[PDB]
């Protein structure tokens, strides 16, 4: 089953779609191929958890009905630059306008 | 040229909406004059009469929006065999991104007010050219 | 697999297959492996992003299709992005 996700660190979001039985280090490698960082340089997390290498996306939550194509999942990165990770950053969306006069 | 061959074969059919949308069942009579039929809701179903080589087509019946039925624009009940009826599957299309911000913004603004929105004048027309039955007959001929 | 990177107005940076971004028509030709969108900001162009990922998806399938889901807020903007895009 596949599962529909946004891999998200400061102003970068990648969409993407894996296995609810693969595991987050797999997922770490789909991150390594895009933005070129390898797994130990990476922490992947759910809201504010983090996950562990050999788990599957399945046991960590994201499953093929709440991770839609319409609708995918958030997944955390935080990147180590030499001895210490980075704290978890999101950078948010900008905000819509005021709806107009004629939408109310 | 688009209308129902009065073959007078019977011909059972289940008509399945499986989409979100109020369904407006369409029949082409013998001139080709669009019959609107009895409502279904989402999620439900109806076993009717038809017979074979009448044209059915399908739509959201408060916003006239096309739906397909058995992945296509039009049905035509089949010969029924084994005492078994034909399924006509009613669905949502893939509308493209375009055409579904077209629906949002007509179920929010009156069409009197079309024209106070903050669009270029070739947004305005495909606001206003809202979907229509006989529009859809006059393309599927061509 | 080959990805493409698309901007928006206030700097978010989307990655996408580009399989997936060639639904567009307007990018194709704006390729033809970044673009830059100083138009469209990323409340919209998240957005677009996750209807191209619904269009592939869905196509050419026989699994019942859910409603590609649009909030009013956001509505005129997509509409506008939409027309430019050619989706
Ligand atoms: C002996 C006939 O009746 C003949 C015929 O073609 N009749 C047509 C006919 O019976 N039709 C036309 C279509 O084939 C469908 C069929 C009909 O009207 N069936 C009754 C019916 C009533 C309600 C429904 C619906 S649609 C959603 N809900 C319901 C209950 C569907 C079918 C009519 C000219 C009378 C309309 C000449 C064969």
């Amino acid at each position: 089953m596949d599962v529909f996700l946004m891999i998200r660190r400061h102003k970068t979001t990648i969409f993407t779609d894996a296995k609810e039985s693969s595991t987050v280090f797999e997922l770490k490698r789909i991150v390594e191929g895009i933005l070129k960082r390898p797994p130990d340089e990476q922490r992947l997390y759910k809201d504010d958890q983090l996950l562990d290498d050999g788990k599957t996306l399945g046991e960590c939550g994201f499953t093929s009905q709440t991770a839609r194509p319409q609708a995918p999942a958030t997944v955390g990165l935080a990147f180590r630059a030499d001895d210490t990770f980075e704290a978890l950053c999101i950078e948010p969306f900008s905000s819509p306008p005021e709806l107009p006069d004629v939408m109310k | 040229v688009l209308r129902s061959v009065n073959s007078r074969e019977p011909s059972q059919v289940i008509f399945c909406n499986r989409s979100p949308r109020v369904v407006l069942p369409v029949w082409l009579n013998f001139d080709g004059e669009p019959q609107p039929y009895p409502t279904l809701p989402p999620g439900t179903g109806r076993r009717i009469h038809s017979y074979r080589g009448h044209l059915w087509l399908f739509r959201d019946a408060g916003t006239h929006d096309g739906l397909l039925v058995n992945q296509t624009e039009l049905f035509v009940p089949s010969l029924n065999v084994d005492g078994q009826p034909i399924f006509a599957n009613i669905t949502l299309p893939v509308y493209t991104l375009k055409e579904r911000c077209l629906q949002v913004v007509r179920s929010l603004v009156k069409p009197e007010n079309y024209r106070r929105l903050d669009i270029v004048r070739s947004l305005y027309e495909d606001l206003e050219d809202h979907p229509n039955v006989q529009k859809d007959l006059e393309r599927l001929t061509q | 697999m080959m990805y493409v990177k698309l901007i928006s107005s206030d700097g978010h940076e989307f990655i996408v297959k580009r399989e997936h971004a060639l639904t567009s028509g307007t990018i194709k030709a704006m390729l033809s492996n970044e673009v830059n969108f100083r138009e469209i900001p990323s409340h919209v162009l998240s957005k677009v992003c996750m209807y191209f990922t619904y269009k592939v998806r869905y196509t050419n399938s026989s699994t019942e299709i859910p409603e590609f889901p649009i909030a009013p807020e956001i509505a005129l903007e997509l509409l506008m992005a939409a027309n430019f895009l050619d989706c």
